[PDB]
């Protein structure tokens, strides 16, 4: 673009251009994120068919509505490639999972910007609330040593991992947090793991969250102080799947509306 | 005059579908004669066992049957061949069971009131032979009643279950055409068709369960009579080269005569009325002559100004750059003044009143306006030589008339009156300008043309500035007719080439001379 | 104000800015990528780390430059996360090998916007000269079966894929072309492909694919009419590895300022790219 | 129809427009591919479907040609263009190169020829436009120069054992020799035939789209000069398929680069 130096005009010309989502139809794809046992409970070999009928009414082309299967929500966080201009991410409530599906969404529902971090040579330091080390893989496992200003062990050696703290036990997706402004000797098992540095902001105008079970929330953020409650993270009473679907189609509008166009780039958010 | 028939045809169009339609199920997969006709034929039937033990008929069906007689009328042996067959036969069926020593009757045919009964007829005589254009013919016959026969079905073992009764009245309906092809030639025929009255007494199968049912089953349908006989009597009533005839053909027209029959709504019913056919010609013909008019010049044309507005009042927000000499876009004036999309050898102006002309011209008409509009001068060609022709059949009727249309007065000017001022568009080549009263010419303009165009009523030129200025000078012309002879009045323009003469009689009769296609 | 469009004032103050490399030296990281038979021809153990010094002549600090080995440009054509703000690629002329190159390189300059494509379930079309399908994997077989306004085959049946036209037999990056606005019903080879609809554009202001050997020629139009020769397409010489290095190295600068940023990924742009 | 020449400059500025619409209704559009093309492509059907496919694109069916030479030197050989539009596809074949060179520069050229008596006239090309053009089942050429007296120059105009050999047995070939020299020649006559002819306008048709390498060719008969045309496209080589769905994709774009011959035009004399 190059600009964004001219303001722009604020007068009221009062003329709002009628619609919006009949351009939306024409030119925008719609990605449906599902977990396994969502369709196997469905048991049929033609229902991404028969929904896909179903999106005509709401106004979605035949070749516009995509089906992407995650088969975990640890799987469906390590290699990250959203496909479609919208997605549509559904939940499943899992309660001993509720901080992968955190870590998860923390990730679909903001904008990131990654950088990449060498554990061996340099050892690293977060600048503000929006800089956090998010790693993923097979198996992460990290352990930290922060440094006092002399790149020496504070409650360890930065010699002996043995003494080193334990931050993040074989986790699929993880997005660590430590105090900021400090230096510290990282070890990953990078054999298994990727870490990489990442600054956040921009938020997502396209993950819609539908969670599936429970009640209760999660508080994406990482302080103790603020809690955000953002549009892209919806809430469904669960029945049956088939139900869930059918929701999800018979409000396609009213969840792409929740989300916009801005922000699709690169599938994978990590940036190196 | 012209302006309907013109229009009111393109206007219904949308039929010709519903007609073509039809003759598609219906498709595939002078001189009098007169004859007393005796008409004797029989059915035939089709009865097919299943297999197994014997109890089961799969199908009982009709099937066509001929029979050759020969007959006295007139003191003259008349040998005549009749083929008899049937449609929208009923499907009945009985079923005594399932187990294979049960009686069961897959399928059975009946007709029925909403059925037919068909006989083709050829005979040996010569009127009949000479049949080959035929302009018209009605049949008084009397009704025969058909009655079935028993039909014993012998089962295997024991008692045999019977059909029997059944009948039909035949009554001569409707008379067409036909005709039988054979191994090698064919026999001219206009087959008539019978309709069905269910009469008693009514069918039923013994030792089953199917009594007190009306209609002709086909198991016996000719009951042991060696044939059936509807007689009576029938009354039979008999009758590019193209264009250099029709030329010549107008080298005669009068003048007076002419103009007239061009202040009369010529319209549908009228054209097609002098023809004289041999049967459903001028009329799907009248169908079929639409069927080339949306395939052709006037066609398309028109379909596109009236896109190019709708497309470019609907545009607007993306409206097409294109240009416009007068106040503001409008299809008529600009899309012309821009889409020029021909070129080289002469001047500007020329170019675009030209192609302003294209459209505001011819195109104009199909519409509204005021006086003689060119083609009601065209009309008047047209239902003139096609009558002084005399012909009938089909593939001539269409296109011709459609053809008249893209080429009749190959080129034509218009004029525009507004505070007495004759804006004179003269199409491919000139344009002056007017000042009403004293026939003067001063600077015309593409601007003030422009609009004045676009939106206001306009006017067929009959005679020109040429004709008019020639005619202003060696006669007088009142201030009272002039006014007229612009709005091209019927009248006042009558007058002079009915009672005068000079000149007027050519700037008309070239015209005709013109519309020599 | 970012998320919009907004144009320059157009006055000519007429005070250029100085230096520009200054700022890049800073600022950028640098991917060189190449082959493995290129390392191997230089066989020691502190290659990378020679010219690294040697890049701190031409400005760049040490933990600037990065050093990518592609083994085949088959497989590089295959996981091109370009990992640096400026990539220049080093390709090495393989005669058999000129359309893998083509292709990979159309992909790498260029600028491309892809959805993925359902093979089994709907019968897809390419809109202008700028809708491609780009399909690439293990081993890509694509055959292609076009379709009349009906959804019958025309030369084939829908029905069984003898029938269909084959396009691409066992490739690693393909960009397949069909005649524009027709629907197709497509037979790729999913297990070991993936095919993806893609529509072109913008260009790459980073690569700078250099070409070792020949007498050269990259096609990048899939039409007969246009031959495109941009700047991040350069050339080289082939005498021994050791020396094109020294030659990339000795010349980064003309190199990245053939390039340049990333004008959609910037800052300044994250909307509408990034 | 004929004879005589000058235009009026003046910019009345109306572009006539589309041109792509006349030419689908009223031109031929002629296909020239060698047999490994078609036979890669292995259908019985293959013309047909692409010619539906053509429709597409604009040219109605009994529009569309597909005429199979089986080789460059047949091909050079047997040219009798049939069609309004010829493009003809050329594969690269390494060894051939010059083969494909005296072919091009005969279908994208415009040549005016007469007939030789190698027998009875010793010949002399006279301008950088006038060259021998001789083709043939097998064209071998020696040539033997004359200076001012009908005498040889490095060879005896009575022994063809002296002479110079500038063709060993081609299919095609374009001979030329030092401008304004008598030269006695010694053409194979019984397998070759040797024309002269004048170049000149260069052809509204033809569109010789090259199938592969990252060639750069020579025409030219000179050293001094490159000319690069239109006329003269390529698309980079591996599957034929492909290569028809893009000349049917981009017909329009390559008859653009072509169109009216010129020289065949009715409006000559």
């Amino acid at each position: 673009n190059y600009g964004i130096n001219l303001p722009i005009t604020g007068s009221m010309d009062t003329a709002y251009a009628n619609s919006t989502q009949e351009e939306t139809f024409l030119t925008s794809t719609l990605c449906l994120y599902y977990p396994t046992e969502a369709a196997t409970e469905i048991n049929d070999n033609s229902w991404k068919d028969t929904l896909s009928q179903l999106f005509l009414t709401k106004g979605w082309p035949t070749g516009s509505v995509y089906f992407k299967e995650y088969t975990d929500i640890a799987s469906f966080s390590v290699d990250p490639q959203l496909y479609c201009d919208y997605n549509v991410v559904l939940m499943k409530y899992d309660a001993t999972l509720q901080l992968d599906m955190s870590e998860l969404a923390d990730l679909i529902l903001n904008e990131w910007l990654c950088n990449p971090m060498d554990i061996t040579l340099y050892y690293y330091q977060q600048t503000d609330e929006a800089n956090k080390w998010i790693s993923m893989g097979s198996s992460c496992t990290i352990k930290v040593c922060p440094l006092n200003t002399q790149t020496l062990g504070i409650g360890c050696l930065t010699t002996d991992t043995a003494t080193f703290e334990e931050v993040a036990t074989a986790e699929k997706l993880v997005i660590t947090d430590v105090v900021d402004g400090v230096n510290h000797k990282l070890d990953v098992t990078t054999a298994t793991c990727t870490i990489r540095n990442c600054k956040k902001l921009g938020p997502r105008e396209n993950v819609a969250v539908i969670q599936v079970g429970g009640s209760d929330v999660l508080d994406i953020t990482a302080d103790p102080t603020t809690a955000p409650q953002t549009e892209r993270m919806m809430r469904i009473n669960w029945k049956k799947w088939w139900q869930v679907f059918y929701t999800v189609v018979d409000y396609v509008n009213q969840i792409i509306q929740a989300m916009s166009k801005r922000s699709r780039s690169l599938n994978s958010a990590a940036f190196y | 005059m012209a302006s309907l028939i013109y229009r009111q045809l393109l206007t219904n169009s949308y039929t010709v579908d519903l007609s073509d339609e039809i003759q598609e199920i219906g498709s595939t997969k002078e001189m009098q004669y007169n004859r007393d006709i005796t008409i004797r034929f029989k059915f035939a039937s089709s009865i097919v066992k299943s297999g197994g033990l014997g109890y089961k008929w799969s199908e009982i069906s009709f099937k066509p049957a001929n029979y050759q007689y020969t007959y006295t009328r007139d003191g003259e042996e008349v040998t005549a061949h009749t083929t008899c067959s049937v449609n929208g036969m009923n499907d009945f069926n009985f079923n005594g069971g399932s187990l294979p020593t049960d009686f069961v009757i897959s399928r059975y045919e009946v007709i029925k009131e909403n059925s037919y009964v068909y006989v083709d007829y050829w005979d040996d005589s010569q009127a009949f032979r000479n049949m080959v254009y035929v302009r018209s013919l009605a049949a008084n016959l009397n009704s025969v009643i058909c009655t079935g026969g028993d039909y014993s079905f012998a089962l295997p073992v024991g008692q045999w279950p019977v059909m029997t009764g059944g009948a039909v009245s035949l009554h001569s309906a409707g008379v067409t055409l036909s005709t039988q092809f054979t191994d090698f030639v064919s026999l001219n025929s206009l087959r008539f068709r019978f309709r069905l009255t269910v009469e008693e007494p009514s069918f039923s199968i013994t030792r089953t369960r199917v009594s007190r049912l009306y209609g002709l089953p086909a198991a016996n349908p000719n009951n042991g009579k060696e044939y059936y006989e509807v007689a009576g009597r029938f009354s039979l009533i008999s009758l590019g080269e193209l264009r250099e005839e029709f030329n010549a053909l107008s080298q005669e027209i009068a003048m007076s005569q002419l103009i007239d029959l061009a202040l009369l709504p010529l319209d549908m019913f009228s054209m097609f009325s002098g023809i004289k056919s041999t049967i459903d010609a001028a009329k799907s013909m009248a169908t079929s002559v639409m069927k080339k008019f949306k395939k052709s010049g006037l066609a398309n044309s028109v379909s596109t100004l009236t896109d190019s507005l709708s497309d470019a009042a609907s545009s607007i927000s993306r409206g097409a750059s294109i240009r416009s000499v007068g106040s503001s876009a409008s299809a008529w004036t600009d899309v012309s003044t821009q889409i020029t999309d021909v070129s080289s050898s002469v001047s500007s102006i020329s170019t675009q009143t030209s192609t302003i002309s294209r459209r505001l011209r011819l195109k104009e008409m199909a519409t509204q306006t005021e006086g003689m509009n060119f083609d009601d001068i065209s009309a008047a060609v047209l239902k003139t030589k096609i009558d002084r022709s005399t012909q009938i059949s089909p593939n001539t009727l269409p296109d011709i008339v459609t053809e008249a249309s893209e080429k009749f007065i190959p080129n034509r000017a218009y004029r525009v009156i507004n505070n007495d001022e004759v804006f004179e568009a003269g199409t491919d080549g000139r344009f002056f300008a007017y000042r009403v009263e004293t026939f003067d010419e001063i600077p015309f303009d593409v601007q003030k043309f422009a609009d004045l165009v676009t939106d206001s009523p306009v006017i067929s030129a009959i005679i020109d500035f040429k004709t008019l200025k020639n005619l202003n000078d060696n006669y007088g012309i009142s201030r009272q007719q002039a006014f007229n002879l612009l709005r091209s009045d019927p009248r006042v323009l009558r007058e002079f080439i009915n009672q005068d003469n000079p000149i007027i009689r050519n700037r008309i009769e070239q015209l005709i001379m013109q519309c020599r296609l």
